[PDB]
């Protein structure tokens, strides 16, 4: 739904991420086996900031700064 | 910009929860799409809540 | 409900291919025919072992030309040797015509898919074999009941695609309202590959072997004198040829058939060889004596 990126690594330590390197040398070989496919969803992984209330363990609304121009990346269009 | 909902990588440098608010980060910003665990302030004023969706399913 | 019937890859010997050139060079133009012994593994690797040859009949290819005498015989001789393996499907050639399957063929490839309904039906071209290529082509049947339900897809499951699509007309609507055409690779074994590759006792000793001198002579006076005249047309060139327009330029000083560099190409050539004959004389009056 427009919300998955692919990342290459880990973007905390900056080492890789074990899933993701499995995902994208499964989806290479399709052309052998065409099932295989499938295997580049352990390469996607959700981007999006979850806030966590570490008084409940639940999502509080709030409302966070970002200073950018708004406008600009706009939400994609519906095709 | 609204507490779960998208965030390219590249909004993500810029993310600045409000100081002033209740909810300040336990420790300095991860910076980095993820959970981050915040400090509430009041418990005894209301906190609207999203309560996860899977619990309910099942 | 059953396999993938993906059509398989003939994995063709490299005797069977020696053998095939072979039997169908002799018989051109008349049509050659024969069986092609092998044996099936996985889904789709048929390794076509070896065949052999039914002498020719009068007929041409025809389920009448499939003696059954002649067959039964030579599986006999073959068995005692022990080089006997399940017939696979059989091979013919047309040299008359294209490779695909004509009507007749077609009957005599349905007798095949009672055997094994995974038989191939082979075509040879040995005229085109005075080539580099190797005009070779194998097929196996559709049955019409696949393609009047439309069912066809099945056979064409899960494959890079990659699909002979030369010769069409009368010839590709057969094909595509009988048969199904695919792929043919070679698997060889390296030792098979050495022996053949091995040439004479006297290749690894032709460098102290040289030309007759007679010969050095006539063609040292042959490339002074050619380049003399290239010389002529490429001063004349840029005498101007600096002007515009690129292709017009080409046809004002005859820079189409592009001298300076026809020249450069002759120039070393030769000059590569006149190294190589001093080299060997030095080498063969010293090492000898």
């Amino acid at each position: 739904g427009r919300n998955v990126t692919i990342q290459l690594e880990n973007a905390d330590t900056g080492t890789l991420d074990t899933k993701s390197v499995v995902g994208l040398v499964m989806f290479s070989q399709f052309w052998y086996w065409f099932p295989l496919a499938h295997f580049l969803s352990l390469s996607f992984t959700p981007t999006t900031v979850i806030g966590i209330r570490g008084s409940d363990q639940a999502i509080p609304k709030f409302q966070m700064n970002c200073y950018a121009k708004e406008d600009a990346f706009s939400y994609p269009r519906m095709y | 910009v609204d507490n779960m909902t998208r965030i390219l990588p590249q909004q993500s440098r810029y993310i600045s929860f409000i100081k002033d608010d209740r909810f300040v980060p336990v420790r300095k910003f991860k910076g980095n799409n993820g959970v981050v665990v915040l400090r509430d302030r009041e418990p005894k004023e209301p906190v609207a809540l999203i309560e996860t969706v899977r619990q309910m399913k099942d | 409900t059953g396999r993938d019937d993906t059509k398989e890859t003939v994995y063709i010997s490299s005797i069977a291919l020696l053998k095939m050139l072979k039997h169908g060079r002799a018989g051109v133009p008349m049509e050659v025919m024969g069986l092609m012994l092998g044996e099936f593994v996985d889904d789709y690797t048929v390794n076509v072992v070896d065949v052999f040859a039914m002498p020719q009949s009068g007929t041409g290819v025809s389920v009448e030309a499939v003696d059954d005498v002649f067959q039964a015989k030579m599986m006999d001789m073959l068995k005692q040797t022990g080089r006997d393996q399940m017939v696979v499907g059989w091979y013919h050639s047309h040299p008359g015509f294209g490779c695909w399957l004509s009507s007749v063929d077609v009957n005599t490839q349905k007798s095949f898919e009672q055997l094994n309904s995974r038989a191939v039906a082979v075509v040879v071209d040995p005229i085109q074999s005075v080539k580099g290529k190797v005009v070779i082509d194998a097929f196996r049947l559709i049955d019409t009941g696949a393609l009047i339900n439309n069912l066809e897809p099945r056979q064409t499951t899960s494959n890079t695609g990659l699909l002979n699509k030369a010769n069409i007309q009368a010839l590709i609507h057969g094909l595509n309202r009988h048969y199904y055409s695919l792929n043919i690779d070679y698997h060889k074994t390296a030792k098979e590959t050495k022996m053949l590759m091995n040439l004479h006792k006297e290749q690894w000793q032709s460098g102290l072997k040289m030309y007759d001198y007679e010969e050095k002579e006539e063609s040292n006076l042959a490339a002074t004198k050619s380049m003399v005249k290239i010389a002529e047309q490429y001063s004349k060139r840029i005498e101007e040829e600096k002007e515009l327009t690129e292709e017009e330029l080409k046809t004002r000083y005859v820079g189409r058939q592009d001298p300076k560099k026809h020249l450069s190409e002759t120039a070393d050539e030769t000059l590569e060889n006149n190294i190589v004959s001093v080299l060997t004389a030095g080498v063969n009056s010293v090492a000898i004596k």
